[PDB]
């Protein structure tokens, strides 16, 4: 389970490729559920799985 | 049978029967897909929140 900012799922985690631009906080996929976000405190990118 | 094969290969159009029978199968199951994203006259499409 995980808790980011309020947002709660269940889930696996590992490093992403992805390149978030700076004004992004948060990813999402094609059906409009979270699939990379961008770490608080210190900066990172993580996906769910 | 030496000139049915280039017949066939020329032709780009002729396996239209089991193209359309693959792709109503895949947009049946797209649409499926996508209805999710509704909210239904509710507040969110989202059961977490």
């Amino acid at each position: 389970n995980f808790n980011f900012n309020g947002l709660t799922g269940t889930g696996v985690l590992t490093e992403s490729n992805k390149k978030f631009l700076p004004f992004q906080q948060f990813g999402r996929d094609i059906a409009d559920t979270t699939d990379a976000v961008r770490d608080p405190q210190t900066l990172e990118i993580l996906d769910i799985t | 049978i030496g000139k049915i094969q280039d017949s066939l290969s020329s032709t780009p159009s002729a396996l239209g029967k089991l193209q359309d029978v693959v792709n109503q199968n895949a947009q049946a199951l797209n649409t499926l897909v996508k209805q999710l994203s509704s909210n239904f006259g509710a507040i969110s499409s989202v059961l977490n929140d």
